[PDB]
């Protein structure tokens, strides 16, 4: 229900039922925060990414506290934290703004 | 060894029985005082409160520069009594 | 590991806070201290200390520091 | 706000007396004392605003994130990117933040 080549933002009652229906393309998670630096350092690259990788659907987690049990669900400690799904279920993941090792990580994923 | 501090809080006064080998701030939390803080390790200037009269002992803290304490500042997580005195709490919103 | 332990730091942990070497960079590897607390929880809630172990050493000196990089003496 | 100011001056001052130095992008600086400063304006403390915990109220009462948490006091390590040590691809020659930057950082954010 996302929309592709674009980052969408989730909540606990959106996340699964969009990554349920990506079928094949991998799903990348971005899980943040309002005020953290870092996070904000890759928001920018991280929409690029999303505009550039049409056959990837790019969403992002505002870590709150109407979140916290998704937060608790999926893990998270360090902000930024990058969750990679294919096929329903987590397969990899990044923490912190890296923009080498998260790209490194979403090729892996367009197999 | 015990000096009796005076603390000027913004909402109103208080004097807390600190012993001598005691902290000012974790002195004053015995009595229920509130008082603010951040790193409790005198190395921020959160717990900062200021000299009104007395002597002091904040020789753990390390952010506050020597013009800072000859202005009579001092870090109350750090501080501790020497003699009987008045230190006022939360004044870092004019320390710098 | 528990406080009362006795630990050696065995992995290259870089402090500042040394009053040996104060405000500069040293290397406290090597050096045989005693765990003093160990964070994990706070009134029941569940803290998150990156470094909870902390261990105290010569000198009213302590610092912080991960389970493996520290190994218990004995 | 008043609050904002400390947390700024807190970070200017923290900075040059342990040398480390604000990141290149000041924006990045700017959240971190607006989330850091949006902390103690809530939980009583500057709680680091970069990591996630499970009960806030707690960590705070612990100290251990608060700002300058544990790590950035021992070992010069400040996750948020306020403090960055000289050999940091990331760092700056500065040690201060104008004022009028945070304010325009605050609104651009949105
Ligand atoms: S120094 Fe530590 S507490 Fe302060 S902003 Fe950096 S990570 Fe957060
Ligand atoms: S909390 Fe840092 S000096 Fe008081």
């Amino acid at each position: 229900e996302a929309i592709v080549g674009k980052v969408t933002e989730v909540n606990k009652d959106t996340f699964w039922p969009i990554v349920k229906a990506a079928g094949d393309k991998p799903v990348v998670l971005d899980m943040f925060t309002q005020w953290c630096g870092p996070s904000k350092a890759m928001a920018p690259k991280y929409e690029k990414l999303a505009e550039e990788y049409l056959d990837v659907i790019f969403l992002k987690l505002d870590c709150n506290q109407e979140n916290k049990t998704l937060a608790k669900e999926l893990g998270i400690r360090v902000v930024p934290t990058f969750k990679i799904l294919k096929e329903n279920s987590v397969v990899g993941e990044v923490t912190g703004a890296k923009y080498d090792k998260l790209l490194e990580a979403i090729q892996a994923a367009r197999s | 060894a015990s000096y009796t501090v005076k603390l000027i809080t913004p909402d109103g006064e208080s004097s807390i029985e600190c012993s001598d080998d005691t902290y000012i701030l974790d002195a004053a939390e015995e009595a229920g005082l509130e008082l603010p803080y951040s790193c409790r390790a005198g190395a921020c200037s959160t717990c900062a409160g200021k000299i009104t009269a007395g002597s002091v002992d904040q020789s753990d803290q390390s952010f506050l520069d020597d013009d800072q304490i000859e202005a009579g500042y001092v870090l109350t997580c750090v501080a501790y009594p020497t003699s009987d005195c008045t230190i006022e709490t939360h004044k870092e919103e004019d320390l710098y | 590991m528990n406080v009362g332990d006795r630990v050696r730091v065995t992995s290259s942990v870089v402090v500042y806070h040394h009053p040996e070497h104060k405000k500069t960079a040293f290397d406290l590897q090597g050096m045989e201290g005693e765990v003093a607390a160990v964070l994990t929880e706070w009134q029941g809630r569940p803290i998150s200390a990156n470094l909870p172990v902390l261990v105290k050493f010569e000198q009213r000196f302590k610092a912080h520091f991960r389970p493996d990089e520290v190994t218990l003496i004995e | 706000n008043k609050t904002l100011a400390a947390m700024k001056n807190f970070a200017e001052q923290y900075a040059k007396r342990t040398d480390t130095y604000f990141c290149s992008d000041l924006s990045v600086t700017a959240v971190v004392i607006e989330g850091l400063a949006r902390h103690k304006e809530e939980l009583g403390s500057p709680l680091c605003p970069c990591r996630h915990y499970e009960d806030k109220e707690a960590e705070v009462k612990n100290t251990f994130w608060n700002c300058p948490c544990v790590p950035m006091r021992e070992r010069k390590e400040c996750h948020c990117m306020l403090f960055l040590t000289p050999d940091n691809d990331f760092a700056g020659d500065a040690q201060d933040i104008p004022m009028e930057t945070l304010e325009e950082v605050k609104a651009s954010m949105a």
